[PDB]
DNA sequence: GCATCCGTGAATCGAGGGT
DNA sequence: GTGTCAGTAGCTGTCACGGATGC
RNA sequence: CCUCGA
């Protein structure tokens, strides 16, 4: 619901969010970058981390 | 011969077609609009001779609309009349300096009327500070000049569009009656065939509901509207019926909540229409109206209101439009054409200037001023009452004030150099209130309607965002009463041209055929071919008899602005790099000193002079003292005017506005001359640049795709060296534990930083200072409770702080000027300081690798390399050329007129002698006898459209002049043999060389350089600031982050978010990781998202981070 | 490292549970001594002290009480970064 | 729709005073359509990404 | 679609009773600030205004419950106050805007987050950032493919933590404090010194618009004279960058991995094949092909 | 007057802490050539800003006692900064 | 059961100046 | 303490598109 | 938000 929040219809992305109580599970480029951990790509991959 | 009026220097034009009428004053946009504001002696005597019959000044308008001023009952009436003005307050210059406004004080005549003892009370009562328009059309508000712009906006009248629908494809029409002031009311067909009304954007009525309200029996409604089948299901399909019915149906729709009386419906529905008070269309709207719907067309323009008669005749206008009708005559009333209006036409695009922009804000401030007027009467005594008592001017100043200080209309004068002065007074603005949005501006608004020929020029408009919502105003076009733009045409009697002259509208002009300016007219008038190029109404464009052309052009530069018509061979650039090229001209730095340019238009005199920054002699005399400083003009009667120059001023932008004095002492000067010009000027004409010596040529990748590489002898003779000035202002203020108080003695400061410091701690006059050094030393007490520990600890192991006026990074120069204000010494400063300083600093700056120059043409380019006099290509002769342009980044923009000005450059530079002998040949047989011979270094002049042909200037060069040796250097093809001054072979081919016109803009590295390692942060994102005046970074966007993630640099991003930004603690153990030589640790959590959870949180959403086992973090 | 992001309806307990305390008062600051109003929508004793370890009433100016809740004024001392996270709330009738 | 009347003249010729007029209408709406095909497409990237 | 938003109520075990307010929570001050004007009046945020309407429509509803008001205007009062919460939270969402002075819609709290320039978009998706500079960009034909010419005094900004390091080693300066004052006087040391810091450290050039990854290469920095960038003539077609005014940002890699992400996956010698078609871009291109 | 979310208003900075930073990486490097009771006493009145009883009573020793080792200690900090050319 | 009307979206970075 | 009429400015010169809202 | 630069 991050990723989805920060793309379009914020207001109506977050509605849904809280209603279906939804949990982000941190793992994705764009939720990743947001809070500053290492994006799932590239060196940040578990192979070569 | 060119510009023969003045006295200016002899610039000889290529023209083949005549000048009818001589420019009129550029300027007259601004003048004219605000001498009819305040009803001048120069306006009033201008629309005598016009014709007119009573006309009105600004402030006489507003005045007699206002009187008389009656309370309900009409025992007490007050009114206002003869507005005049006492001097101003402060001069011009002065006004600058202590940051006031300039103003005049505005007088009125005020008496007030009592009907219940029969006796009047007249005087005189000060209204207000009232900002006066300097000669330049300037205003001066709080020490900065400002423009008013011109307005773009819809002209008051009936309008009909004919929409097609999306679902069922049928044709829908609507109609709009936009009055000059009060509510709307638009007519509209939607897809049932049925006829509604939205009165002032609220709901949709059916037709007949206003008919009804108005007193029409619903048979005689049949009985005029029965001819269509629309009209009579409207009625039909009709909820209620009956007059006093309709009539309270509106009432609960446009004022709803509130107890619906049969007369206070009865009341607003008169007002909101047919009363003048709160519903009023303009001398220009009445106008309008009656000849759309053809009636009234012969009444004087007498009623400045609406009528019921103009309302059923315009929804007869309506109906039968709908249904295929072609032609309508309202009942009494001429035949008129039925059809749907452009909104872009310029003759329904109205353009209201200063004077009109001015009056609705005095209007809005008279307002509320009258509505307090009428609460004041009923509660003093109706005996002690004087205007001094009934009137508060409190709304009136707040609504000038507003509006210059707060307007998209007041803009910040553009001051780079005087054409992009006089074009921003000259600018055509969509946008701004009542206009429209600019996310309200479709493709249409923008684009160049057929109207605009010879008043909005089509070329000079922003690329920007704002492309085609900001035009400038045609040379010859100028503005009515009405607020339409004229311009001049030929009246053709029978196939004969005549010197006649009559301004045109848009209107009025499709009602006619106008032929082309370079049409082929016999010396008696006579034209030559019987088809000619002529403009038809609706924008058509074919040949017609020589027996129907009606008018014709003025001057070929008629559909031009000033800054294009100043385009040499105009005719060969294409749109878009013409574009670039009038609105890089505006951009023209002024330079230490000016050379007017080989190859002119014949623009460059009247756009300098009528710009304002030149100093011209008002009556003509003899000059009897010139000094630097100030000239003095003794007149032939006995009288004596001195003209003071400005030198070394700081203009809005930096530039250097410096007048320099050409005559002499003792030299006879007649009325009109230049005596002095200013930045950009030489001799009386516009000097945005250099003659510089081009060649056409790659030259070792340095000047590759449309870099530039220059000689280094335009740095040592300071050819393109200009001057900037900096304002560095610091106060000192009252603070919570004490006062800020400027001194020498700073804390912890060496005796060697202070060395350039008075005994004030104002840096001295003539020193230099780079960045970073002291100007102003302030220091500002600082409570104990605010110390760090280790400060403390610091400060307890060896309670003012530094707040010194630094010099920003990146500035560096002389200073010049010091001036102090002090509130000690009788200075007003705001409340709370105490002493204001603020310094001036010089700088001359050389041109630098990165620099940007251009051309007229669009041609711009940046600095890629100075070489060394020597390093450069020579011709033969010698002479090492100035300036390099890569040849590939020419033929793709299509500006083929640097090619035909550099060709003309070089005929210039050397001169030319047409062979006489044997007769004058065939290509020069249309020349000019003066442009047979000419001297090196000759001023010539292309007039756009007009001017040198691709014939004649192939003729010029086969015969250029020789140097002083006697070699002819360049061929008649015009390229000339260079040698390469690193090898020394001579380069294998010929190269185009000649002489062109190269502006320094202003985009100059010196100012355009930037680099932040760490600095300021946003309080509430804790994000760097932005900006190079703020210190800040630059923004790693969205799709830059794009770019990091599609490389794979995922720490590379991390680093950029996270200890690079906003990291609180990271940032900092960076920093002394750094000094520390240790390695960069782990980011942190950015702070700015720590605030995103602050800001669902807020709006009730309970956001949460669990860990790996489920417990909640905080 | 924290795994999820968990986001839901706030229950008007959690309103509460999240407020340290509520704005009565509709004031602001005062336009004189800069002080915010008490239980106004700047409240010391709710959202936090203005300055670093300064009180409202100017008992504790010192680092010293670090922790203490003053008795006459209410106000904590901690550093003024908390005036960036701690909640209020408004409880309607 | 093209006009049924061409710009006979060539840059090097010359462009008649109407000539340059009529251009104008095709150049600057190519400048002006040219800055809202660069919208749609820029937001059609960040829809893709 | 109805079973869509009740099922959700069912299995998650929240009541949908949260969707009715009995308390509003207040926003930290912090993030709705209020500044001083240099003319002495004040500037606030527009919250302050929309928390500021709801509490005195709060405080007026507790008086008329209190005084037995008319049931009318108890419960038109209420409505008012449902009509202020809902612009604290959207304003402008159900009928007209909250205007503010001069008939200016107030911003709301879900104001903050959308578009352009609200949270995510302005403050999430990209910061601003520190150690990075802009200037002019000028070709440099002698330059290699891996280098770039940045100015020396952009240079010294961007390493300026580097250079009072190096200062206060060489005991060029007596502590780091002093090492600082050296840098922002300018001192001659420093130019001498610099050197040594920017040797073989890696900077990363970017031009707007950023369309592709190409559009951020890493290059070797070679101090210049001058105050614009020099830039390679083959790395033009990437950047799409022409020399009429364009202007380049230059960022500064700091930690050791993201010196390796841009020295090994961003250096422009080794991107010399366009991602999206396998064809060469640092090629030949204009003059060059003509001399050829 | 004025709303921070209207333009025209200048938004709030704070300056960074480089110079706060550097001052305390040389007080962390002066204070570690102190002797213990020294270095414990500096950190009680400065760090923790206590008073002097209140350092005398944490630490089992006389008033006067910590008035001279506060007394020495900053003269000992005063000579490692000026030995390293610490600006006074 | 369907036409209407509501709400959502509309490129990136950068300079300087006013209130 | 308040007591005869005592009544916004501004504005529609954006548009494609989907689906809940509503006759 | 006014003007402007790629």
């Amino acid at each position: 619901w991050l990723s989805a929040a920060s793309f379009q219809e914020t207001t109506r992305v977050l509605t849904d969010a809280a209603i279906n109580c939804r949990s982000d599970k941190l793992n994705g480029l764009k939720e990743n970058v947001i809070i500053g951990k290492l994006i799932p790509a590239g060196t940040g991959i578990n192979r070569y981390r | 011969s060119n510009n023969s009026v003045p006295g200016a220097p002899n610039r000889v034009s290529f023209a083949k077609l005549r000048e009818p009428l001589e420019v009129p004053g550029l300027l007259d946009v601004q003048t004219d609009s605000f001498e009819w504001l305040i009803g001048s002696p120069r306006w009033r005597e201008s629309a005598a001779e016009r014709g007119d019959v009573n006309p009105v000044g600004g402030l006489e308008e507003v005045l007699y609309e206002l009187s008389p001023i009656e309370d309900f009952s009409g025992s007490m009436s007050l009114s206002f009349s003869d507005p005049r003005f006492d001097d101003v307050k402060a001069p011009v210059d002065e006004c600058k300096d202590k940051d006031m406004t300039y103003a005049a004080p505005l007088f009125v005549t005020a008496e007030f009327i009592n009907n219940n003892t029969g006796e009047i009370k007249s005087q005189t009562v000060f209204m207000g500070d009232f900002p006066m328009m300097t000669e330049k059309g300037t205003f001066i508000i709080n020490g900065t000049e400002r423009v008013v712009v011109s307005q773009l906006v819809r002209s008051p009248g009936v309008y009909f569009d004919e929409t097609i629908d999306k679902s069922t494809d049928k044709t829908l029409h609507s109609v709009k009656v936009i009055p000059s002031r009060g509510a709307w009311l638009e007519f509209d067909v939607d897809k049932r065939d049925t006829v509604g009304v939205r009165i002032d954007r609220k709901r949709r009525q059916p037709v007949t509901v206003l008919l009804k309200a108005l007193g029409w029996t619903s048979e005689q409604i049949v009985e005029r509207f029965g001819f269509s089948e629309i009209m009579r299901s409207t009625l039909e399909k009709d909820n209620t019926v009956g007059t006093d019915e309709a009539l309270l149906d509106i009432y609960r729709k446009l004022r709803p909540g509130e107890p619906p009386t049969k007369e206070s419906a009865q009341t607003l529905l008169e007002n909101l229409f047919f009363k003048e008070k709160r519903y009023d269309l303009a001398r220009v709207g009445r106008y309008k109206v009656n000849k759309k719907l053809g009636l009234h067309v012969g009444e004087p323009i007498t009623s400045s209101t609406l009528t019921e008669e103009d309302v059923v005749a315009t929804i007869e206008y309506l109906v039968r439009l709908h249904e295929g009708q072609t032609t309508m005559t309202v009942p009494g009333g001429v035949e008129v054409p039925v059809e749907t209006d452009d909104i872009d036409h310029f003759g329904n695009r109205r353009l209201r200037t200063v004077g009109e922009l001015i009056q609705n804000q005095i209007r809005v401030g008279m307002s509320r001023m009258e509505r307090v007027v009428r609460e004041r009467m009923t509660t003093q005594d109706v005996e002690a009452i004087t205007p001094q008592t009934l009137i508060n001017i409190r709304p009136v100043v707040a609504a000038i004030k507003e509006f210059f200080g707060t307007s998209q209309l007041s803009q910040f004068m553009d001051q780079n150099n005087p054409l992009s002065g006089l074009t921003h007074k000259r600018r055509l603005s969509a946008l701004g209130p009542g206009g429209l949005s600019r996310e309200r501006a479709g493709l249409e608004v923008r684009d160049v309607h057929p109207s605009h020929y010879g008043r909005m020029c089509p070329i000079e408009t922003p690329e920007g965002p704002n492309i085609g919502l900001i035009g400038s105003l045609s040379v010859y076009a100028r503005v009515n009463p009405f607020g339409f733009i004229e311009t001049p045409y030929r009246k053709v009697v029978d196939g004969v041209v005549s010197d006649e002259i009559v301004y045109l509208t848009a209107d009025e002009e499709d009602r006619h055929v106008v032929a082309q300016a370079n049409s082929p007219i016999d010396a008696d008038g006579r034209f030559v071919e019987p088809r000619v190029l002529v403009r038809r109404k609706a924008g058509e464009v074919e040949y017609v008899p020589s027996s129907e052309v009606d008018y014709m052009d003025v001057s070929p530069r008629q559909m031009v602005s000033v800054a294009t018509a100043m385009i040499p061979f105009l005719e060969h650039d294409d749109a878009n790099r013409a574009l670039m090229g009038a609105n890089m001209q505006r951009q023209a730095v002024p330079l230490v000193r000016s050379e007017a340019p080989l190859v002119g238009t014949g623009m460059e005199l009247r756009a300098a002079i009528d710009a304002g920054d030149v100093v011209v002699a008002e009556e003509s005399g003899v000059i009897e003292e010139v000094s630097a400083d100030y000239i003095t003009v003794m007149h032939d009667n006995g009288t004596r005017r001195t003209y003071r120059m400005r030198k070394f001023a700081r203009s809005n932008h930096g530039t250097c506005a410096n007048q320099c004095p050409i005559v002499d002492a003792g030299d006879r000067v007649e009325a009109g001359q230049v005596i002095a010009d200013g930045p950009c000027t030489d001799d009386g004409e516009m000097a945005l640049g250099k003659n510089l010596l081009v060649a056409i040529m790659p030259w070792e990748g340095h000047n590759y795709e449309d870099a530039i590489i220059l000689s280094n002898r335009l740095v040592e003779e300071d050819v393109l060296t200009s001057i900037h000035i900096e304002e560095h202002e610091i106060d000192a203020r009252d603070t919570k534990l004490g006062a800020e108080e400027i001194t020498r003695d700073i804390p912890n400061i060496s005796d060697e930083v202070l060395a350039d410091l008075d005994e004030r701690g104002i840096v001295r006059i003539g020193a230099e200072v780079r960045d970073g050094d002291i100007l102003v030393g302030k220091v500002t007490p600082k409570g104990e409770t605010e110390l760090t520990p280790e400060e403390r600890l610091l400060r307890a192991i060896f309670e003012v702080r530094d707040t010194s006026l630094k010099v920003p990074h990146g500035e560096s120069g002389k200073v010049i000027g010091i001036r102090v204000f002090s509130r000690e010494d009788e200075d007003e400063l705001p409340a709370g300081v105490n002493e204001l300083v603020r310094v001036y600093v010089a700088q001359k700056r050389k041109i630098s690798d990165g620099d940007k120059l251009a051309g007229r043409h669009g041609n711009k380019g940046v600095i890629g390399k100075i070489l060394p006099v020597e390093d450069m290509p020579f011709l033969a002769d010698g002479t090492p050329v100035d300036i390099i342009l890569n040849t590939h980044g020419v033929p793709r923009r299509m500006n083929i007129g640097q090619i035909l000005e550099t060709h003309l450059g070089w005929c210039a530079h050397s001169g030319w002698k047409v062979d006489a002998a044997k007769g004058v040949p065939d290509w020069a047989a249309r020349l000019p006898d003066e442009l047979l011979e000419a001297q090196p270094n000759a001023i010539v002049s292309t007039p756009v459209f007009d001017g040198a042909q691709e014939a004649e200037l192939q003729g010029l060069l086969s015969c250029t002049l020789p140097n002083r040796d006697g070699d002819v250097l360049v061929d008649a093809d015009g390229k000339a043999m260079l040698f390469d001054g690193r090898s020394g072979e001579p380069f294998p081919y010929p190269v185009t060389v000649g002489y062109m016109y190269i502006m320094k803009l202003h985009h100059l590295v010196d100012d355009k350089i930037h680099a932040r390692s760490t600095g300021p942060y946003s309080m509430i994102t804790q994000q760097p600031l932005g900006g190079k005046a703020q210190f800040g970074g630059q923004r790693f966007g969205e799709m830059e982050c794009w770019a990091m993630q599609a490389y794979g640099a995922a720490y590379t991003l991390q680093e950029l978010l996270t200890i690079k930004s906003d990291d609180t603690v990271g940032r900092v153990k960076v920093y002394e990781a750094i000094v520390k030589g240790e390695n960069i640790p782990e980011p942190g959590i950015p702070e700015s998202f720590k605030v995103l959870l602050k800001e669902l949180q807020s709006l009730c959403l309970n956001v949460e981070v669990l860990s790996s086992d489920g417990a909640a973090i905080e | 490292f924290f795994d999820e992001l968990r986001i839901g309806l706030a229950t008007a307990e959690d309103i509460r549970q999240w407020s340290y305390g509520e704005v009565k008062k509709p004031e602001t600051i005062n336009y004189r001594t800069l002080k915010p109003e008490k239980d106004g929508l700047f409240c010391e004793k709710i959202f936090g002290p203005t300055r670093d370890w300064e009180c409202y009433c100017g008992k504790y100016k010192r680092v010293r009480f670090k922790g203490i809740i003053c008795e006459r004024c209410g106000v904590e001392v901690t550093r003024a970064k908390v005036r960036r996270e701690r909640m209020g709330h408004i409880e309607l009738a | 729709e093209f006009i049924p009347r061409p710009v006979k003249s060539s840059f090097r010729e010359g462009l008649t005073v109407l000539e340059y007029f009529i251009n104008t209408h095709g150049a600057r709406k190519g400048l002006a359509d040219t800055a809202l095909r660069t919208a749609d497409s820029g937001y059609l990237t960040r829809r893709l990404v | 679609k109805r079973l869509k938003v009740v099922a959700a109520f069912q299995q998650s075990g929240n009541s949908p009773m949260g969707m009715v307010l009995d308390a509003v929570p207040v926003i930290p001050p912090e993030l709705r600030p209020m500044v001083q004007l240099d003319g002495g009046r004040f500037a606030t945020s527009d919250l302050n205004d929309l928390y500021r309407r709801v509490i005195n429509r709060n405080n007026r509803l507790k008086r008329l419950i209190d005084l037995g008001a008319p049931e009318i205007i108890v419960n038109n009062e209420k409505r008012m106050l449902q009509e202020s919460v809902d612009a604290l939270f959207d304003n402008g969402r159900r009928g007209r805007p909250v205007t503010g002075p001069g008939n200016r819609p107030l911003k709301s709290l879900s104001d903050l987050l959308k578009g352009k320039q609200g949270r995510f978009r302005q403050n999430l998706l990209g910061k601003r950032v520190d150690y990075s500079g802009r200037s002019v960009i000028v070709v440099g034909p002698q330059l290699k493919l891996h280098q770039c010419g940045l100015p020396k005094l952009m240079a010294l900004e961007l390493f300026k933590p580097f250079v009072m390091k190096r200062l206060v080693d060489l005991n060029h300066a007596q502590n780091i404090k002093s090492a600082k004052r050296m840098v922002e006087r300018q001192r001659p040391q420093v130019w001498d010194v610099l050197e040594e810091v920017i040797a073989e450290h890696p900077v990363l050039l970017n031009r707007a618009p950023t369309l592709h990854r190409l559009g951020i290469q890493a290059f070797e920095p070679m101090l210049v004279e001058g105050k614009a960038i020099q830039l390679h003539p083959l790395v033009c077609e990437a950047f799409n960058a022409d020399f009429d005014g364009d202007q380049m940002a230059v960022h500064l890699p700091l930690s050791a991995e993201a010196q390796a992400e841009a020295r090994i996956l961003m250096l422009s010698s080794n991107n010399i094949l366009s991602p999206a078609s396998g064809r060469p871009l640092a090629m030949p291109r204009l003059d060059m092909v003509t001399g050829l | 007057v004025g709303s921070t979310d209207q333009s025209g208003t200048p938004e709030q900075s704070t300056p960074d802490e480089v110079n706060a930073a550097l001052d305390r990486l040389l007080i962390a490097d002066a204070l570690a050539q102190l002797s213990a009771e020294h270095r414990a006493v500096i950190q009680r009145s400065y760090y923790r800003g206590w008073s002097t009883a209140q350092i005398a009573t944490d630490l089992g020793i006389a008033e006067g006692t910590v008035k001279s080792r506060l007394h020495y200690a900053v003269r000992a900090l005063r000579l490692t900064l000026q030995e390293l050319g610490v600006t006074r």
